Formats: C-alpha cells, structure tokens, sequence
C-alpha cells in the first residue's frame, strides 16, 4: 500500500526534503483546494 | 506553463488534444488529479506516444493494447469470404465436369 | 478510472460492470454466421458428390 505503520515514538525518513517550497492562495480545505 | 503557452493557439482538433492529453498527464496531487492521470497516461500509451514508465503500465495498458490487436486481427474469416466467391468458380466447374 | 474504494462499489457497481461486458460476449454465434456462409460452400461439394 506504500504507507507504513512505525510504530514507535518519534521515527521517520531523512529523506522528506524532496518536496519543494511553493506558495499559493488561501484554501480553505483540501477538498476545497482540489475543488 | 509553455503547454498553456501552446494551448488556445492550436486547431481545435487532433493536435488541440494531444497537447491536452500532454496537459492531463502533468498534474500536482489529490485522487481526482491522479486518476485522470491515470487515463491520460492510458490514453498516450495506448496510442503509441507514452513509452511507459511500466510499474503497472503494461498489465493495465500494454495487455490492453494487445488484446485490442488481437481485435484487429480477426480478419482470417474476412479474407475467407473473397476465397467462397472465388470456388464458387469451381462449382461452375462443376458445371463443366 | 475510479479504482473503487470497495465498500458496496462492487455488488452495485462492479457486478454491473461484469455484467454489461456478458453482454459484450453473445457473439459467439455472430461468429457462427460466417462459417455458414462457409458450408454453403460445403452444400456446393454435395452439389460435387
């Protein structure tokens, strides 16, 4: 399924940098953002 | 941005909506966006252009395309049909014997 | 497209789906049809014996 459980406190990837800084208009959800 | 760039000044016809499916494949996230995606990349594929990144680009649309192939091909029997008129002949034979 | 969620998509819809694709699959006989256009010609070899 791609998601992992991680059953632990405080664990995760180094990795989570990949995504990239970008700005956009004020949504007021994400249903009204793909909306 | 150099797609919308091209899009608008292009005839409403084939080429219209091959950039349009080259706009449907670029696309950010949410499952509505994904899945049109998902037909988008369908579509180029199944249409000679994609090349696919083939994680599941083959079983949901490279077996597609062959078994639509395999459509295209059961043309045996059409050319049987030119075959009867043709022995038909032979039963003017028949006739001859 | 959807890629269901699976909750009642499959008795409402996805059985709807398999349903309509037997409906896409009578023509077996369609098939049928031609080759009695080819044994008429099997009639013409009875003309033959």
């Amino acid at each position: 399924d791609l998601a992992t459980g991680e059953k632990q406190v405080l664990n995760d990837i180094r990795g989570r940098y990949e995504c990239y800084t970008d700005v956009g208009p004020s949504f007021q959800s994400m249903k009204q953002q793909n909306r | 941005a150099e797609i919308l760039e091209l899009l608008g000044k292009t005839p409403q016809g084939t080429p219209e909506y091959q950039l349009l499916l080259l706009q449907y494949f670029t696309l950010l996230d949410g499952k509505g966006v994904e899945m049109m995606r998902d037909y988008a990349n369908k579509q180029l594929i199944q249409m000679g252009v994609k090349k696919p990144e083939t994680p599941e680009e083959q079983q949901w649309l490279v077996e597609a395309q062959q078994a639509k192939q395999g459509q295209q091909d059961p043309a045996m029997v059409q050319a049987q049909g030119v075959l009867l008129q043709g022995q038909a002949e032979l039963a003017k034979a028949q006739n001859q014997t």
